[PDB]
């Protein structure tokens, strides 16, 4: 439903 | 016609519901795409009643269907040949598999680009870069689908193509429904993803002919499996197109803490985010080989 995809860049 | 595509994309669905596969839910979704592929073909569909006259002459359209077919017979056999290889984890049919329902899902996206609402709108489709456009303009006009030798010559008169094993390479880089033809919408895709313009064919040449870290038609969950192997190198990471946003990056990469996480760079080319995140540790092992290229 909700899983683990895109982060928000570190750099 | 298209009644002939849905049974085939049916069976497919059945094939890929075998529990065997242990098919995650995560794109490209094979059992999601297809369903929604006849969705969007019956939308275009019930915006053409009556005037099927003028769908049924539609160049782009007659393309994409042949390649639909085309595409879920090759499915179909693909299955049939591989059998129960089909199921083995790191298998070459099983790899093909992954790869066709990554072309479905480029297929769509670009279905759903030509006729967003069901609509064709492939001859006023705004390209993104000025640049691109102006190239597609001058060289094709309102086209919406050129052969891929026909491509191939517009351009090398104005990025120069070294080589055919470079231009078969730049093919399967830009040919994202692996049909021969380029749409404008995968032009569009390609000169987002390899801009500036004005250096298009160096920069894919250092970002993927030549870069360790790129990977052709990987998914997220295959680009997850490849840097588990280097989950005590922080530092690892490699990048691919997205899927689910096609047009944009996805960097993938080890951290520190034994992550492993995905990211879209926005706001910097993705020159500056790869030089930047090597500057800072974050992406210095490409596929976690030692050397890492220098892109100043």
């Amino acid at each position: 439903s909700f899983l683990q995809r895109y982060s928000s860049d570190p750099t | 016609m298209v009644e002939k595509c849905w049974k085939l994309m049916d069976k497919v669905v059945r094939l890929c519901q075998n529990p065997k596969l242990a098919l995650k839910n995560s794109p490209p979704y094979i059992l999601d795409l297809l369903p929604d592929t006849y969705q969007h073909l019956r939308t275009i569909l019930s915006r053409y009643e009556g005037k099927m006259e003028t769908l049924g002459e539609n160049e782009y359209f007659r393309v994409f269907m042949e390649n639909l077919m085309k595409k879920t017979k090759q499915t179909i056999s693909l299955f049939k040949e591989g059998k129960e290889r089909m199921y083995e984890e790191n298998s070459q049919p099983r790899r093909n598999l992954t790869k066709l329902s990554l072309i479905f899902s480029h297929m769509l996206a670009e279905l759903k680009g030509i006729f967003p609402s069901g609509l064709f709108q492939g001859d006023t489709f705004r390209i993104t870069k000025a640049d691109a456009a102006e190239f597609w303009r001058k060289a094709f006009g309102e086209k919406t689908i050129v052969p891929w030798k026909s491509f191939r010559q517009a351009l090398h008169e104005v990025h120069p193509i070294s080589s055919g094993l470079e231009a078969m390479a730049l093919k399967s880089t830009i040919d994202l429904t692996c049909n021969d033809y380029i749409s404008v919408f995968e032009f569009d895709i390609f000169t987002r993803l390899f801009q500036p313009w004005s250096s298009l064919l160096r920069n894919w040449n250092s970002l993927a002919v030549t870069h360790p870290g790129y990977m052709a038609f990987l998914t997220y969950d295959e680009v997850k499996a490849r840097l588990q192997k280097f989950i005590h190198k922080p530092g690892s990471y490699i990048f691919r197109l997205s899927c689910t946003r096609l047009g944009q990056w996805a960097i993938g990469y080890v951290t520190a803490d034994g992550n492993i996480l995905q990211t879209i760079p926005h706001n910097k080319p993705l020159f500056q985010a790869l030089i930047d995140g090597f500057r800072e540790g974050f992406y210095l092992f490409p596929d976690g080989r030692n050397q890492n290229p220098d892109l100043t």
